[PDB]
């Protein structure tokens, strides 16, 4: 799964 | 510096959270997932013998720290039918522990990868979800990671909202926010573009989430995280593979939630009113499609 983006 | 800001941050935590070690009350500690602040593990409450779910989480080892006030503050303030329950947080070492209600239908995820969804459950969802939304968007919070992996369920069909970790709040000051924060795949245009934006995104992500439900993966799924969030920037609302077998209802329903212009878009306390969200089944009619019932 996917993994979430931060900045 | 780095300790400066550690040690600040740890001191502010620790006055946040409740005092103590919830291994004083607490046995057999087992991991049974992770994601992307920590890992998650069950816990046996050592007087009932009753599961509990506790989300361990390193404070040296998030990319935005001040991001993990929200893993408490929101289960705190937003006590609601369909918003999983905490019960308490803790500093273990440099690690941040929440104690929470333990969900053992899974995530939705696990659902929607292996068997369709029909009208009625997919109504029941996205109608849990909303409730939880609008709760969340009139105060002026924001989720902004909705997917189907953020959404749990209980044993008897019951639908929450979690990972709470990614909050952010606007207010009459600060209108809108400008970070970039949630999954590809599930983020708004606006948002891809960097520009300030509001609730509405949640609304969009919740779209895809559909999409999910319906056909079974986000649109440029197979894309690379990179690339496919410059195709959601250019590109036209993305479409359900086909919409011969889909209720007008559905159709109208997902065209209040895939409009580029977040003005057009539709609110959560909007779709509520919904006729599509009248179709949502019982819990018992979600139950058939979970794990020990495949
Ligand atoms: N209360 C719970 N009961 C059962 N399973 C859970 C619970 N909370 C999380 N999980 C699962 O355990 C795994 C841990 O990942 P997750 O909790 O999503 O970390 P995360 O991505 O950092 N969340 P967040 O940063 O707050 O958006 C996920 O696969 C969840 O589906």
């Amino acid at each position: 799964r996917p993994k979430p983006l931060v900045d | 510096p780095q300790r400066v800001s550690h040690e600040q941050f740890r001191a502010a935590l620790q006055l946040v959270v409740d005092p103590g070690d919830p291994r004083s009350y607490l046995d057999n500690f087992i991991k049974i997932g992770e994601g992307s602040t920590g890992i998650v593990c069950i816990a046996t409450v050592r007087s009932s013998g009753k599961l509990v779910a506790v989300k361990k989480m390193d404070l040296r080892k998030q990319q935005r720290r001040e991001l993990l006030f929200n893993e408490v503050v929101i289960m705190r303030d937003y006590q609601h039918e369909n918003v999983v329950e905490m019960y308490n947080s803790y500093l273990v070492g440099d690690e941040l522990w929440v104690v929470m209600e333990f969900l053992e239908g899974g995530a939705l995820t696990d659902i929607v990868t292996h068997t369709r969804m029909n009208e009625e459950q997919i109504a029941a969802v996205c109608l849990a979800v909303l409730q939880a939304l609008s709760v969340l968007h009139a105060q002026g919070v924001i989720h902004r990671d909705i997917k189907s992996d953020s959404i749990l369920l209980t044993h008897d069909g019951r639908v929450k909202l979690s990972d709470f970790g990614f909050c952010a709040q606007v207010s009459k000051e600060v209108p809108r926010r400008k970070s970039l924060v949630g999954t590809p795949y599930w983020m708004a245009p606006e948002l891809i573009s960097r520009l300030p934006y509001g609730p509405e995104v949640d609304i969009w992500s919740l779209g895809i989430m559909v999409i999910e439900m319906v056909d079974g993966e986000p649109p440029y799924f197979n894309e690379p995280p990179l690339k496919a969030m410059k195709m959601i920037r250019d590109n036209l609302p993305p479409r359900l593979k086909n919409l011969h077998k889909v209720s007008p209802s559905l159709k109208g329903f997902l065209d209040r939630l895939l409009v580029r212009d977040p003005a057009q878009r539709a609110t959560a306390a909007e779709l509520l009113k919904h006729p599509f969200l009248a179709k949502a089944g019982p819990p018992a009619s979600i139950v058939p499609l979970m794990r020990q019932n495949r």
